[PDB]
């Protein structure tokens, strides 16, 4: 089978600067009757792929004028012209020449921006969970750049690290922030056991954390 | 232009088959297309399956190994994929899309349906609300949330408002664990807005057929 590789992994760029985005194949992309099958498409956050350019050098139906494919034979280039804050997500590379057919294992453009401090929220468990016996406490991190931080859990002044789960969104085009949630679950008689909860998040903003607690059974 | 959407059960038990319908709007199915089934695993990774094209005549991938069936119902614009013997491997999301068969051009795919290959049981979420300790609502903006807890299998849909609250908002990937999955999402608006304005989190499940439409109320007196 035709070997789709794209390069770089990852591209960071801010918007106003151009992109490119290289995609080698295996095997010649070209055919009997002088087309080549090679395809670049854009997986937006949450959406399906999407076209771009399509026989290797053409602006595919309705897509913005800025996207420029370039190249023939087993070497290709995707270039925008001047990057946009909707354009992140994962460019692919397919080819039609050979079956089966292949794609490329994807390039994801960041975009790059000022940095940005997270905005922490602790929350206690609800009363209606305490009801079932067990007992999540969630901390969010939200609009911050870049996208590593680090999140710490304390009960009662005591760094907590089993049963802590994490998830992380994906960059938003809306500001080119990132959000991350963390949720302590712990049974109910532990949580009514103990009395004061932190989450702490560390992030490239500060030397200092972000600290924001509560006490149980206190507004 | 035209338009795909794929449906079809979201959960099958290992060793069984999934079958899958796109149903194709806006455009025949017997003019100028490959349809294609094309599904996707963590990882940004991209299998193409096979596809039918306009005239009926079909092609799959080797790796599918005489478990590939792709097939269409012209009087109901649609086809199908049926995919038989499948292990947890064959978790993926599914998209049906069609790109013309002359040149590749106009790729149009569906949404995509995630299809979870699985022996556990389908359970409905808890959804709890998360409202704000009291000393973090004397700022500018406040923040509330929802925690969708112990479901399976995926997806849900979370709207806050019925969706009239868009702006603000932060919906997180599940995480798996035990074969149950928790989802959390937050809202953020201007903290004089709140409680006057109230704020409802709309949590669908339809693997089991479950709705919640749960109304965060503060701490402290309501």
């Amino acid at each position: 089978d035709v070997v789709m590789t794209q390069s770089p992994k990852t591209i960071s760029v801010t918007i106003g600067q151009p992109a490119s985005i290289s995609c080698k194949s295996s095997q010649r992309l070209l055919n009997s009757n002088g087309k080549t099958f090679l395809n670049w498409l854009l997986q937006r956050p949450g959406q399906s792929p999407k076209r771009l350019i399509y026989l290797g050098t053409k602006l595919d139906s309705g897509v913005p004028d800025r996207f420029t494919g370039s190249g023939s034979g087993t070497d290709f280039t995707l270039k925008i012209s001047r990057v946009e804050a909707e354009d992140l997500g994962v460019y692919y590379c397919w080819q039609g020449t050979h079956f089966p057919y292949t794609f490329g294992g994807g390039t994801k453009l960041e975009i790059k921006r000022a940095d940005a401090a997270p905005t922490v929220s602790i929350f206690p468990p609800s009363s209606e969970q305490l009801t079932s016996g067990g007992a999540s406490v969630v901390c969010f991190l939200n609009n911050f750049y870049p996208k590593d931080i680090n999140v710490k859990w304390k009960i009662d002044g005591s760094e907590r690290q089993n049963g802590v789960l994490n998830s992380w969104t994906d960059q938003d085009s809306k500001d080119s922030t990132y959000s991350m949630s963390s949720t302590l679950t712990l049974t109910k008689d532990e949580y009514e056991r103990h009395n004061s909860y932190t989450c702490e998040a560390t992030h490239k903003t500060s030397t200092s954390p972000i600290v924001k607690s509560f006490n149980r059974n206190e507004c | 232009r035209v338009q795909l959407q794929q449906s079809g059960p979201g959960l099958v038990k290992p060793s069984q088959s999934l079958s899958l319908t796109c149903t194709v709007t806006g455009y025949s199915i017997t003019s100028d297309f490959a349809w294609n089934w094309i599904r996707q695993f963590p990882g940004n990774k991209l299998e193409w399956m096979g596809y039918i094209n306009y005239s009926g005549f079909t092609s799959h991938n080797p790796s599918l190994k005489s478990r590939i069936s792709i097939t269409r119902d012209t009087s109901k614009n649609q086809f199908f994929l049926q995919l038989n013997s499948v292990t947890t491997e064959d978790t993926a999301t599914y998209y049906c899309a069609g790109l013309l068969w002359y040149d590749g051009g106009a790729g149009s795919w569906g949404q995509g349906t995630l299809v979870t290959v699985s022996a556990a049981k389908t359970t409905a979420p808890s959804v709890y609300p998360l409202a704000p300790v009291c000393g973090d609502t004397t700022g500018s903006s406040v923040t509330l949330g929802c925690l969708v807890k112990g479901y399976f299998p995926e997806p849900v849909t979370l709207t806050w408002n019925s969706g009239s609250l868009s702006s603000g908002v932060h919906t997180f990937p599940a995480v798996l664990q035990s074969d149950l999955y928790t989802l959390s999402s937050s809202v953020t608006v201007t903290s004089s807005t709140w409680p006057s304005q109230s704020i409802t989190c709309n949590v669908a499940h339809p693997a089991s057929s479950t709705k919640v439409d749960k109304k965060i109320e503060p701490r402290g007196p309501t």
